[PDB]
């Protein structure tokens, strides 16, 4: 039995989807603070806006 | 307003009562689901009625031993009791020639009454309660078991049970909320049925000091 | 707000001892009467009125539009308003429901 660094090297598709992903978050993520910086954010009921 | 005060004085009147034939006094039936709205029928509005005298109940007897012994109920006026004003209870007492008598207070009462409140006969004593805490009864709330009084035998035949010398059980205060509900003297014994988590039930017993 | 002598530069107080009361200073005979009327005040200070009307109070507030929940919407919660600190500061309204064993309340 053995472990070695072919076993924790990422794959082919994987690049892919962590890629794509991270676009999708960092998008998301200027939305919001935009939607905060310019006021128009919508307060969540429980909290404050930050 | 007028409201709020009928309502309160209707829930002190229901538990009073459920009190009373807890402790085995002379009690109807037809009183102890007596409707607010049919308090409003026996007794009017707030502004039309007098708090020193409206309430004041003598009609419970020990009739479960004994229909002669008369209790007394009173229910003061004053946010805080004065000298005086028991004194008018205490000849009215004299007068009706019965041994104790339970006071509702609205707020508080005199420190001189307080010191009064321990010495006043061997043979007469008083028990004193907060509105606020009448106004639940707390025999019915959910963390409190039941408790039960039992007469000497019992106490004989359990201390006989487990081979006990009396000032080995488990204690209870005198002052507890409980105690004071059922208005039990020092050296008595109380059981309990703790609702176990499951169909069964533990018994345990306590003295109250 | 605070006043002060023209004299001293110290700070003045408000007395009565004519027909009229004045401002005037405890070190310099500068008195200035007050012939009329002036609008602002130190901002007193007064504690929180929580339960003055505690529990099921008057029910001279009742009111006709409410609300709704937007998971179960049972018949009782209807609306509430309150304050938040101070003449110029703001007002908070919240949103809370309570039949048995949970702990809902929103903001
Ligand atoms: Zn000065």
């Amino acid at each position: 039995f053995s472990i070695g660094i072919g076993d924790v090297t990422p794959g082919q598709g994987l690049l892919k989807a962590k890629y794509e992903l991270l676009n999708a978050g960092y998008k998301k993520c200027d939305e919001y603070i935009e939607a905060l910086n310019t006021g128009k954010l919508q307060q969540q009921p429980g909290c404050t806006a930050e | 307003d007028d409201e709020e005060e009928t309502y309160r004085l209707w829930k002190i009147r229901k538990t009073i009562m459920q009190l009373c034939h807890d402790r085995g006094y002379l009690v109807t039936q037809d009183e102890l689901d007596q409707t607010l709205e049919e308090f409003k029928a026996q007794s009017g509005d707030k502004p039309s009625e007098g708090r020193p005298r409206r309430t004041d109940l003598t009609v419970l007897v020990a009739h479960n031993d004994d229909p002669t012994d008369q209790m007394f109920v009173f229910f003061p006026e004053e946010p805080k009791v004065g000298i005086k004003t028991i004194k008018v209870y205490c000849q009215r007492m004299q007068e009706e020639n019965i041994t104790r008598a339970l006071i509702v207070v609205q707020q508080g009462m005199t420190p001189s009454a307080k010191q009064s409140l321990v010495d006043m006969a061997p043979k007469y004593i008083l028990e004193q309660f907060l509105q606020q805490e009448l106004l639940i009864n707390i025999t019915e709330h959910e963390l409190v078991p039941e408790h039960v009084v039992m007469t000497k035998e019992e106490v004989t035949e359990l201390l006989a049970r487990y081979k006990l010398r009396e000032n080995q059980l488990p204690r209870i205060q005198a002052g507890d909320p409980v105690a004071r509900y059922f208005g039990i003297k020092r050296g008595q014994v109380v059981k309990i049925i703790r609702p176990s988590e499951t169909a069964g039930r533990y018994i345990t017993y306590r003295l109250v000091q | 707000m605070l006043l002060f002598c023209p004299g001293c530069g110290n700070g003045l107080i408000v007395e009565e001892g004519q027909r009229c009361h004045r401002f005037s200073c405890n070190t310099c005979p500068y008195v200035h009467n007050i012939t009329r009327k002036v609008t602002n005040r130190k901002y007193p200070k007064l504690k929180e009125v929580d339960d003055v009307l505690g529990g099921a109070a008057a029910w001279e507030n009742v009111d006709s539009t409410a609300e709704s929940c937007p998971k179960c919407e049972h018949p009782r919660a209807y609306f509430m308003q309150l304050q938040t600190r101070s003449a110029d500061e703001p007002m908070t309204t919240f949103y809370k429901c309570c039949n048995a064993q949970c702990g809902h309340r929103w903001r």
